[PDB]
């Protein structure tokens, strides 16, 4: 039972949050059967330089088996300090140093989350504090560890579980190493796995009927007409949201309002403004 | 003499928090919090379409986004000049409220509870302190385990509920300016109030009970963590559409009186802060975000907000304080039953007890009961099929703010348009004002001043400080944005 360390950079705890919302059979096994997540700072029982020592003994027994989950952007400018995750006996750990620290060791890096995929809301026009998706941070110092995106702000709780699943299976039937190869061939060129992120939302919209007669809803509450006028980035976003729905299928986001394109590796500048085409 | 003792991270509790305490005779005599994450959001606001921000800011926190919505549409409608439906407020209520549901059975048993409560031998309840002080009977415990399991159940119905008109959850589609984007159908109230009722019996035969018979094993719990008794309330869940009724009322409780609340009295202090020294002090109206994360003598990306001067807390506790609401039904059977005490209205729990560690996780249970009554009422006024929103043009020039409680305490946002674009945009949150460092005369923070007395009896085991921290269920992705 391989452990799991979640870490979490300049987030907002939207992706545990969503995590906590999963209906998915599967997800209390693969809490308490299949892996083993051992450090979570927002909902262990340990704390402080004792947490972070019990990650560490952790990633010590299990180097190159244990997973990361990176959740939030990673900060570069001012020495890592717009990030710092935790201390151990005086000695400040920032995202920067933790990543450099733990990533060399993972078998794998989930990045969850737009942040931590692709940068997302603490990396758009008027930020300063450097922040980089976890790919191109691992990369540019020289980390090869394999990394796979799991994006949406926040992910639907199926995709991660979903990508979860997936690597389960490929490492069962191919071992740690040939299993992420197989994970591999199914991510796009975002780094995103094509079962969830491999569908376009506008070509799958009940309301491309409408779209395609030209029948747009001037008010968000007429539910009739397409939402493109109103803004909805349908038309340029991948993910299944219009199958599976939210929230254990209650509702989702273009029957509601407008999809604002929050898996997209350009989100949100790219597609901002959020209420005009 | 001294022992210094620092904490960092601070779990089971939202974003990045250090707490470094000085211990002297077995008693906290000094504290210091560090909010260690930033992002900047009141400079990633501007030059943008102004309505992007209802969406925007949500991303300030994955816990509370439905607070930081209502804010930032209650601050657009007023800069747009919209007039928000009947009927579109009562929605809003709904969404809004049931994240209050989501947000108080989330913290007490998924953040809090392992304060007392010990979990199975399997990660991630262990490996923890050796001497938790963790001192309930066999069967309370395991009361406590198999409610924090239900929890989860019921914390993902309440986000259920918020979907249902909100579109989804985190982050909801569904609150713009001039009202909500989705009418409520006859088929979705019925959705609504099916899980609502799932929730109701949690909170009355679970929650509440069990909150106040876990206190009844920590009387001495009651008896530290005043800090300043002092507390803000600044306003939420309009009940008319004429800006006055609320359910909770604003005003400001310091000194043994009451106050009305004059936003014009908020400062925001960036001494110990890593912000420029020039931008020290301002209103929120003229706030500014500069960041200093070399600054000699600062601590924390917190700045530190005061009000005429004093250090506040917010939250539940400040709210059914100032507000004085009945007790639930349970809350006077238990305080009669387990404490001794007779007691109609939540004041009567006394100043000493209510702002206490153990006082602000019942006053977080009275206060869920008490939103239970909010949504049956707004279940029973809301309209089927009735509009929701108004459509409004992006104005060239205006300003707006919006007042509102999240879960944790008072939320404003103030945003100035300039050529149809955010000019500037300031947040003040309720972490903010808990969780925040000393201003520039050298006044602790609320959370800060409520740990001095914690005990610590054993420093190899300083289990009261986090304990502490977590009765005000910081985040502190709020607290900074
Ligand atoms: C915060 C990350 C871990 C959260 C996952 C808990 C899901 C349990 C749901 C059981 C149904
Ligand atoms: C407050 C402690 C909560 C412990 C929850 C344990 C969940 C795992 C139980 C599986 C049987
Ligand atoms: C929820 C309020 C319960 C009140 C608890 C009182 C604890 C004893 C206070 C000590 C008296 C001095
Ligand atoms: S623009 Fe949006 S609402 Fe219209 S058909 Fe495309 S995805 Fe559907
Ligand atoms: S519908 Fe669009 S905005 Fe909503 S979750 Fe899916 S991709 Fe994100
Ligand atoms: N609740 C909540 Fe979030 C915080 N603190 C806000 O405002
Ligand atoms: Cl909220
Ligand atoms: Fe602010
Ligand atoms: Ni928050």
């Amino acid at each position: 039972r391989p452990p799991v360390f979640w870490l979490q950079g300049q987030g907002c705890t939207g992706c545990s949050v969503t995590l906590l919302n999963s209906v998915h059979p599967s997800i209390a096994d693969v809490l308490l059967k299949v892996i083993s997540l051992e450090f979570h700072p927002t909902v262990m029982a340990w704390e402080g330089e004792h947490a972070i020592e019990h990650m560490r003994k952790v990633a010590e027994k299990f180097k190159g088996k244990f997973f990361l989950v990176i959740e939030g952007s990673v900060p570069v400018e001012a020495d890592g300090k717009y990030c710092i995750i935790g201390e151990a006996n005086h000695h400040e750990i920032s995202m920067v140093d933790a990543l450099k620290e733990f990533g060399p060791n993972a078998a794998a890096v989930l990045a969850v989350g737009t942040c931590a995929a692709y940068g997302g809301i603490p990396a758009a026009e008027g930020s300063e504090t450097g922040a980089t998706a976890v790919s191109k941070f691992l990369g540019d110092n020289g980390i090869k560890t394999p990394v796979v995106n799991i994006p949406g702000c926040p992910p639907h709780p199926d995709w991660i579980v979903g990508t979860v699943v997936l690597a389960l299976d490929a490492i069962k039937k191919n071992g740690l190493e040939g299993g992420l190869a197989e994970v591999v061939k199914v991510l796009d060129s975002d780094g995103r796995p094509t079962p969830f992120f491999g569908r376009n939302i506008h070509e799958n919209c009940p309301y491309l009927d409408k779209y395609d007669e030209g029948v747009m809803s001037a008010t968000f509450t007429d539910k009739v007409g397409c939402r493109y006028d109103l803004g909805c980035k349908g038309p340029m976003t991948m993910a299944d949201c219009f199958e599976r729905k939210w929230n254990g299928g209650v509702n989702w986001c273009v029957q509601n309002a407008v999809c604002i394109g929050c898996v997209e590796p350009d989100f949100p500048d790219g597609k901002s403004p959020f209420y005009q085409a | 003499g001294r022992t210094t003792i620092a904490i960092d991270p601070v779990t089971r509790i939202e974003g990045h928090l250090k707490a470094e305490v000085v211990v002297e005779n077995g008693k906290v005599v000094d504290a210091r919090l560090s909010g260690g994450m930033y992002r900047g959001f009141e400079t990633i606001l501007r030059g943008r379409d102004p309505r992007d921000a209802s969406q925007i800011v949500q991303r300030i926190c994955g816990v509370c986004p439905t607070a930081h919505s209502t804010a930032s549409v209650l601050a657009l409608d007023e800069a747009f000049g919209a007039k928000v439906p009947n009927n579109g407020r009562i929605t809003r209520n709904l969404i809004f409220g049931a994240n209050y549901l989501q947000s108080h059975i989330l913290h007490f048993y998924h953040l809090s509870a392992q304060d007392f409560v010990q979990g199975p031998d399997t990660a991630p309840f262990v490996p923890r302190f050796p001497k938790s002080d963790l001192r309930l009977s066999k069967e309370l415990n395991k009361a406590g385990v198999d409610q924090y399991i239900e929890a989860l159940e019921v914390r993902r119905i309440c986000h259920e509920m918020v979907a249902l008109f909100g579109g989804r959850m985190p982050h909801v589609q569904g609150q713009v300016v001039g009202g909500a984007t989705e009418i409520p159908t006859k088929e979705k109230l019925v959705e609504y109030a099916a899980r609502f009722k799932k929730v109701r019996d949690f909170v009355e035969q679970k929650y509440v009970p069990v909150v106040y018979t876990i206190g009844s094993k920590y009387k001495d719990m009651f008896k530290v963590g005043q800090g300043f008794k002092a507390a803000l309330c600044v306003g939420a869940f309009p009940l008319d559409n004429s800006g006055k009724k609320h359910l909770f009322m604003p005003g400001v409780y310091a000194k043994g009186k009451d106050m009305p609340f004059d936003p014009s009295k908020i400062k925001e202090y960036v001494k110990y802060s890593w912000f420029a020294e020039e931008t020290t002090g301002l209103n929120y109206k003229e706030g500014k975000t500069i960041p200093a994360p070399d600054k000699a003598g600062a601590y924390s990306f917190v700045k530190a907000p005061r009000y005429d001067g004093l250090s506040l807390e917010v939250g539940p506790l400040a709210r059914m304080w100032v507000n004085n609401p009945e007790l639930s039904p349970v809350g006077k059977k238990l305080l009669k039953d387990l404490f001794g005490i007779s007691a109609k209205k939540f004041r009567d729990l006394g100043e000493e007890a209510a702002f206490s560690l153990m006082g602000r996780h019942v006053a977080r249970a009275e206060e869920t009961y008490y939103m239970l009554g909010a949504i049956e009422g707004w279940l029973k006024e809301i309209k089927a099929g009735e509009d929701t929103v108004v459509m409004p043009a992006v104005p060239a020039s205006a300003e707006g703010t919006g007042f509102t409680e999240a879960p944790r305490g008072s939320l404003l946002h103030y945003v100035k348009v300039k050529d149809s674009k955010i000019d500037n945009y300031q947040i003040v949150s309720a972490s903010l004002w808990n969780c925040n460092p000393r201003d520039d005369m050298g006044q602790r923070g609320a959370v800060e001043e409520a740990l001095i007395g914690i005990p610590v009896d054993d420093i190899q085991n300083p289990v009261n400080v986090a304990r502490l921290i977590r009765a005000f269920d910081p985040x502190l992705g709020c607290a900074v944005h």
